[PDB]
């Protein structure tokens, strides 16, 4: 009963941060990918320099 | 998600002050390196005038 309560809780509380957090972090972790490229063309810039 | 994107933009402004400070290399290089073609060039003109003159003084 508490895998019938507990984990359909939490089943609920997911999906309702399934809408809020996977658009976010989809814009959390592209906006990562800015990093680490731009950490790799400043490596070879500064190479460059 | 705004802590990320204060984190980004500073590798963004350090893309910037590499790719002046590259380019203001080069640009004092290209003047040295016209001006000793400019050189090499008169160097050039007086060597091939002195291998014809001597041919035609002798």
């Amino acid at each position: 009963t508490s895998m019938k309560i507990q984990f359909k809780t939490a089943m609920p509380p997911t999906e309702v941060l399934l809408e809020s957090i996977q658009s976010k972090v989809e814009s959390i972790e592209q906006l990562q990918r800015k990093l680490q490229h731009v950490q790799p063309l400043e490596q070879q810039n500064n190479e460059m320099c | 998600d705004s802590y990320l994107k204060h984190q980004e933009i500073v590798l963004d402004t350090l893309l910037p002050q590499t790719v002046s400070n590259q380019w203001r290399i080069n640009n004092d290089y290209i003047r040295q390196t016209c001006t000793i073609v400019e050189e090499m060039n008169i160097q050039q003109r007086k060597q091939i005038n002195d291998l014809e003159i001597y041919r035609k003084r002798l």
